[PDB]
């Protein structure tokens, strides 16, 4: 069991313990104010405005 | 069988298990389960039922003998009738005239 | 099962119920039209032309 979860949460999750962190990390990396994909589309849509 | 039946022992004991894992409990002690070690005390778990018959005991006396197990002759019923099994159990050995 | 399906489903994943799923949000918050990622590179490359 504790090798499956290594397995789980190092490789097939990468270093990510779940989705939404992985989320903030996205919007994060791709915008200077972190937040939600809903901030992360505003970001973008100021930045194309 | 009301405790560790072989059904409960894999489904329930499986979904504690993952549950456990995906909170992450393997990873690192940290999290609290929620029984996933039933199938280590199979046979443990209010497996017995123990009568003292008071009113043989006063018969008695001081010295007497103390206990005895009792089979059934259905082997899995007990936990469906304690009563009719206890009393079953206690039709053996009582005072007999013939 | 249905704590570790919570878990599994709200936690772990996040809202989204699969990858793929994920990567369509990610593409209409970041590109107004909806697509893979495929379709991604291709608005994000001709807004870099």
């Amino acid at each position: 069991w504790g090798d499956a979860s290594n397995t789980f949460f190092n490789l097939i999750l990468g270093g990510f313990q779940n989705l939404s962190e992985f989320v903030t990390l996205i919007v994060q990396a791709v915008t200077g104010a972190p937040g939600g994909l809903t901030d992360l589309q505003a970001f973008l849509t100021e930045r194309w405005g | 069988p009301a405790a560790d039946a072989i059904a409960k022992l894999i489904i329930e004991t499986t979904g504690n298990l993952l549950g456990y894992f995906l909170l992450g409990g393997f990873s690192s002690a940290g999290t609290i389960a929620a029984d996933i070690i039933m199938p280590f005390l199979v046979g443990t778990i209010a497996a017995w039922l123990q009568w003292k018959n008071t009113g043989r005991a006063t018969e008695l006396g001081w010295v007497h003998y103390w206990e005895l197990y009792q089979q059934g002759a259905e082997t899995n019923s007990w936990s469906l009738a304690a009563l009719a099994a206890l009393r079953g159990g206690f039709l053996v050995g009582r005072s007999e005239t013939v």
